């Protein structure tokens, strides 16, 4: 029961070292959605 | 000392002479360049941010 917490470790730790890409800084193009819309004269 | 302590330096302003008015005749054509190109980019580790 001492050694259950340093395997979660050692795989965090490896689970670490697998780069993973961010697009948290990286922005993407978008359009105005179009809403329903009924006119009549 | 005498014209023979003079042949070594008759032959290398002789080589120098032949080597000048050889690239007198020697006739000279424009060659195309086909290197062109931007491939030398850079490498590094992006610096995330953290948050």
């Amino acid at each position: 029961l001492d050694n259950v917490i340093k395997q979660i470790e050692a795989l965090s730790v490896i689970v670490n070292r697998s780069e993973k890409a961010d697009d948290a800084q990286i922005l993407g193009p978008n359009t105005y959605k179009q809403l329903l819309e009924h006119l009549f004269s | 000392m005498a014209s023979t302590t003079r042949l070594v330096n008759d032959r290398k302003q002789l080589e120098q002479q032949v080597k000048d008015d050889a690239r007198i005749l020697a006739d000279a054509r424009g060659l195309n360049i086909t290197t062109v190109a931007n491939d030398s980019a850079t490498g590094g580790q992006a610096i995330r941010n953290v948050g």
